[PDB]
RNA sequence: UAGCUAGUAGGUGGGGUAACGGCUCACCUAGGCGACGAUCCCUAGCUGGUCUGAGAGGAUGACCAGCCACACUGGAACUGAGACACGGUCCAGACUCCUACGGGAGGCAGCAGUGGGGAAUAUUGCACAAUGGGCGCAAGCCUGAUGCAGCCAUGCCGCGUG
RNA sequence: CCCGCAGAAGAAGCACCGGCUAACUCCGUGCCAGCAGCCGCGGUAAUACGGAGGGUGCAAGCGUUAAUCGGAAUUACUGGGCGUAAAGCGCACGCAGGCGGUUUGUUAAGUCAGAUGUGAAAUCCCCGGGCUCAACCUGGGAACUGCAUCUGAUACUGGCAA
RNA sequence: GCGGCCCCCUGGACGAAGACUGACGCUCAGGUGCGAAAGCGUGGGGAGCAAACAGGAUUAGAUACCCUGGUAGUCCACGCCGUAAACGAUGUCGACUUGGAGGUUGUGCCCUUGAGGCGUGGCUUCCGGAGCUAACGCGUUAAGUCGACCGCCUGGGGAGUACGGCCGCAAGGUUAAAACUCAAAUGAAUUGACGGGGGC
RNA sequence: CUUACCACUUUGUGAUUCAUGACUGGGGUGAAGGUAACCGUAGGGGAACCUGCGGUUGGAUCACCUCCU
């Protein structure tokens, strides 16, 4: 059965700008539209919304630049199978820090540079360039 | 059987004693890597160099009187410590020491046996296991070697 | 304030004593997974009060058998 | 694959003998020569693969490759064989050294004197 | 190598110990332990570390430092703060040795050294001047610890052979 | 350690030169042999065998062997595979186990943050100091990624409640 | 695996439309169960077929090749075996991602309905896009993009062998070596010889 | 002087092993023809091969003479 919202999440996105869509939807929950946001508040997605009463629907806008994919790759590290938390220190860097690596802070989710600015380790959700 | 080994043995003896040495130990196996072996039994010493001229010798000898069904693959080689000795006359050069016995139609308490040799016969050999001087016929035994005291 | 670990108990057929299963969960030394790991701790249980499989916390003393080094400060839950 | 069942059963580190058995880690082992023999090679060349039979010390009785030539050994020659294989003929993996206090260094070379014990010429 | 276990798992009582305790007894109970690998066989002194590797790792435990165990083999205690005691005791054994043949003596895995084994590894040195340790008020005495030397291209580093 | 003395005077070798890999000719040589870590080398011409010249490499050493790691992503945690190259059980159910939708509350176990304690010295590493340099020795630090405890934080995981 | 007709017993799938419970789920070592054919046990039974066997035809020699026989077997009952190129050579569950062609079983709507037009399901076949792949190919039924869990591989031979264990009446099965041996073995495709063929 | 303990020992009784070594399971072993390949099994039997049943497509063999940027 599913055993994983997130990794659905993100191929959902892999796969869906994959096939250059506009928009992809799926059922909403606090932690995506938690992640969710950070990208476009950090500039990977252009917007997402939430639809429908009783009925969990999200659905966020991509975005192309010259044609091409804003992002380029996207990939789930700590997993259901097995779970991955790193310390402040030692919060990872992504293609030299030209890409960004969401962390579950205790205080909030956030952006690994952020987090090192607020000195908090947390679980790699994922990566993406 | 014998593979013309006696006629090999007639092809091969002109070259031992034509550079002087001394002809023991003919046998030959075939089978994957077919191979014979030639014993040079030298007083002096057998050096491989000394085997080297013998090998050269029995080669170019063996080429045009090439062997039926054996390969060339001959082995000069020294008589080891457990050199094997199959004629009288080396039991009786190999007075009094030990050697190891098999024969072909095995039964049982057949002549499977380790001991010293104490007398020697043309067709007979007797050689000292079980604790007693006994009768060996090497008419029946195929395979004997020369056997040193060791640990 | 005092050093002290809760833990299930396996058995409590034991006179005036528990078998107490305790429960640590750690990552993992060369991979990552995190595996429970336990340990048939030997515990003093005065009355032989305790049930099996109830939960119960537990403080070190000085030994008092050859197995059993432990002895029970309360039970957490109940009427298992 | 999944770890989950690498924590049932890790990766087994794929063990590796040693080629050099007789050897048993000691980068040199003597041994008395018990019989030496040349055999030949097929038909099509001939030549004088100089081999010969040697119990080590330890009771591994083995062959010995002879390299070079004019050495005067025979049986009951106590030499020293060391590590190496000849891939041409199998069932070899050990070679004397030259030089060694038996064996009598190849005479008459002037060129890599060190892996003969040909001492430097007087001159 | 899948079962393992009867002082065995626990309890009472006594004894026992510097002290806890099946430590041991008496009894009481019939448990405890194992696939989170017991049990068994086989291998191995452990660690700081060392080597390798970009790392993770892998391999390692020579020297120096920490811990352990062992002192002909087996067994035992005695004394003492501390020993079941390397140059202490007793018994058994093997071996070696002495003998008057009746009995005795012995323990280099201290330092040298011999034999042997082996591919292979050194001097039967000097000094207690220094640091240490023992005993002693001290003086001082003792110290194959240690300080030094000898041996060896075994290694590292340096230099020359213009 | 310094000063004096005389005089180039007492002091260079091993390996390699077909490819991999830096460095080539000449005669031998006749598959005789040799050479070999491998692929391969060798006959009338052999830059691969022997010798000579010449050259490369190192150097008081140079080689060979052993041996461990590396290269080896070749047990792939980092970091592999499984249509046909090795590799999906004949199929299913199912315990243990592993994993788990969504919302709120609680918990604080995971986890994170901090603090304290500890993590022997040496070793490593940084910044030094001392041996004429260096090795070596040494000061200080860093580091010792761990462990334990206290304080925390609550997103996630877990637990508990709905 | 399943093939006349009919009845009796019963399992599973699918659709429409609700209503209902409230995460009750997924995977599965061990574990049970099923499991082509052949074979085994006991009893059957007995057409056709047919190992073996029997005979006829035919060379050192009939042998093989062919006939003509023909037993076991093939069938039934109940046991036992548990292996097959048991293969889609593709574990199970989920989600996502271009199309065209089909078959097949539902079912909504609407034409006047048959038809026909619109739909909308399940199963299934075939092309082929991106993708991936060593290539061949696969390509919404992925060998694509992901997840969860299990099984499994580690040069070739030795060898699915030996031993041991376990199962079976056996036959055997399952579990699973090493010594030694080799510098390969293998996968796809590439170009040419086959062909002496086949056609022009 | 005696009791308990217990080393060594001895007796048998076994097992686990470690060798030596007499003996035995087995990898290599000194023509008439009809030809897709295979798998499971049975029988023929030196074995192989063929046959019996059932299943699969995986429904072809072979290959040797040089360059500097
Ligand atoms: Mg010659
Ligand atoms: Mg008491
Ligand atoms: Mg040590
Ligand atoms: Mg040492
Ligand atoms: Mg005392
Ligand atoms: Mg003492
Ligand atoms: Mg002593
Ligand atoms: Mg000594
Ligand atoms: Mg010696
Ligand atoms: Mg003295
Ligand atoms: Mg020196
Ligand atoms: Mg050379
Ligand atoms: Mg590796
Ligand atoms: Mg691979
Ligand atoms: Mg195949
Ligand atoms: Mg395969
Ligand atoms: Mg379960
Ligand atoms: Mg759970
Ligand atoms: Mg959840
Ligand atoms: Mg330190
Ligand atoms: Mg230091
Ligand atoms: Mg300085
Ligand atoms: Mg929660
Ligand atoms: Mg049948
Ligand atoms: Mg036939
Ligand atoms: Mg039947
Ligand atoms: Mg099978
Ligand atoms: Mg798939
Ligand atoms: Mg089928």
């Amino acid at each position: 059965s599913m055993q994983d919202p997130i990794a659905d999440m993100l191929t959902r996105i892999r796969n869906g700008q994959a096939a250059n869509k506009a928009a992809v939807t799926m059922p909403s929950s606090k932690l995506k539209v938690a992640i969710a946001n950070v990208l476009k508040e950090e500039g990977f997605i252009e917007d997402f919304k939430v639809e429908g009463d009783t009925k969990p629907e999200l659905e966020l806008t991509l975005k192309y630049f010259q044609g091409k994919a804003v992002v380029e790759s996207i990939q789930r590290v700590s997993r259901p199978g097995l779970r991955i938390y790193k310390r402040k220190d030692e919060l990872p860097k992504v293609m030299a820090g030209l890409g960004i690596a969401v962390v579950s802070t205790s205080k909030g989710v956030m952006t690994d540079r952020a987090a090192r600015q607020a000195g908090l380790g947390g679980e790699i959700i994922c990566y993406v360039a | 059987m014998s593979t013309l080994e006696q006629k090999l043995t007639e092809m091969i003896t002109a070259p031992v004693e034509a550079l002087g040495f001394e002809l023991v130990g003919i046998e030959f196996i075939r089978g994957r890597t077919s191979t014979l072996r030639i014993y040079i039994d030298s007083e002096d010493g057998i050096n491989v160099d000394d085997c080297a001229d013998v090998s050269h010798q029995v080669s170019a000898v063996l080429d045009v009187e090439d062997p039926i069904t054996v390969a060339y693959n001959l082995e000069v080689s020294s008589p080891g410590l457990d050199r094997p000795l199959f004629t009288a006359e080396h039991y009786a050069r190999f007075v009094g020491e030990e050697v190891t016995l098999v024969l072909r139609m095995a039964v049982q308490n057949r002549r499977k046996w380790q001991g010293v040799i104490k007398a020697v016969d043309g067709e007979m050999i007797t050689v000292t296991v079980e604790g007693k001087d006994e009768v060996f016929a090497l008419s029946n035994i195929q395979k004997a070697n020369l056997v040193p005291h060791f640990a | 304030k005092i050093r002290t670990l809760q833990g299930r108990v396996v058995s409590d057929k034991m006179e005036k004593s528990i078998v107490v299963a305790i429960e640590r969960f750690v990552k993992h030394p060369i991979y990552g997974k995190f595996i429970k790991r336990t340990t048939k701790l030997h515990v003093h249980d005065e009355n032989n009060e305790c049930g099996i499989g109830d939960v119960v916390e537990i403080r070190e003393c000085r030994p008092l058998s050859k197995t059993k080094s432990w002895t029970l400060v309360r039970v957490v839950e109940k009427a298992v | 694959a999944t770890v989950n069942q690498l924590v049932r059963k890790p990766r087994a580190r794929k063990v590796a003998k040693s080629n050099v058995p007789a050897l048993e880690a000691c980068p040199q082992k003597r041994g008395v020569c018990t019989r030496v023999y040349t055999t030949t090679p097929k038909k099509p060349n001939s030549a004088l693969r100089k081999v010969c039979r040697v119990r080590l010390t330890n009771g591994f009785e083995v062959t010995s490759y002879i390299g070079g030539e004019g050495h005067n050994l025979q049986e009951h020659s106590v030499i020293l064989i060391r590590g190496g294989r000849v891939k041409d003929l199998p069932g070899v993996r050990y070679h004397t050294v030259r030089g060694a206090l038996d064996c009598s260094g190849v005479k008459d070379r002037k060129q890599a004197r060190s892996k003969y014990g040909v001492k430097r010429p007087k001159a």
